[PDB]
This record gives C-alpha cells, sequence and structure tokens, in this order.
C-alpha cells in the first residue's frame, strides 16, 4: 500500500529587508551644527515631529 | 499667537490651474479625526457635478 510517511516543503530562499521611506527628511540636522549658540541661563527648544 | 506647541510646513495641496467655461464643478471632502494623540485625516477627492 501507500503510507504517507512525512512532508518536504521548500524553505524560503532568503529574506528581503529595506524600509518604505515614508513620512520622512528630518530637519533634526539643523540642531547641533547651527550659529548664535544661547547661553546657559536662556532656555531653548526645537519641537520635530 | 502666544503659548506654541509644535509648527509644521508643507505646499499647498489639492489644488490646480485649469481655465474652463461651463459645468465642472467638483466636490472637496475630508475626515477630520482626533484618535490616539494624532488628529488623523482621510480625503477622497471626487470630481462631479
Ligand atoms: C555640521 O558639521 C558636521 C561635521 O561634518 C556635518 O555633519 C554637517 O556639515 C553639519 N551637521 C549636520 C547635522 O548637518
Amino acid at each position: 500500500g501507500i503510507y504517507q510517511t512525512s512532508n518536504f516543503r521548500v524553505q524560503p530562499t532568503e529574506s528581503i529587508v529595506r524600509f518604505p521611506n515614508i513620512t520622512n527628511l528630518c530637519p533634526f540636522g539643523e540642531v547641533f551644527n547651527a550659529t548664535r549658540f544661547a547661553s546657559v541661563y536662556a532656555w531653548n527648544r526645537k519641537r520635530i515631529s | 499667537a502666544n503659548n506654541c506647541t509644535f509648527e509644521y510646513v508643507s505646499q499647498p495641496f489639492l489644488m490646480d490651474l485649469e481655465g474652463k467655461q461651463g459645468n465642472f464643478k467638483n466636490l472637496r471632502e475630508f475626515v477630520f479625526k482626533n484618535i490616539d494623540g494624532y488628529f488623523k485625516i482621510y480625503s477622497k477627492h471626487t470630481p462631479i457635478n
């Protein structure tokens, strides 16, 4: 007769990694490299979102 | 306009330069929302007269 013993499935060859970009282009760069830095007593902030 | 929190800048959206005389009425619809702290927005531009 015939007996269903096991299975032989094909395994994935590899895995592809990348990002879809999406909400992007951060202006975060213009924080550290700038001009006219404030003083210690003066307080400053720059929200990034 | 004092007490600030956030300021986002983008180019104009949903506007063109078309010149015609006749029946070309259009309808613009959005979905204003506020969920999870994000004022979500869904839109569907449906030019119809
Ligand atoms: C400030 O200078 C650094 C040094 O190379 C460089 O990353 C860039 O010109 C400025 N920083 C940013 C975040 O753009």
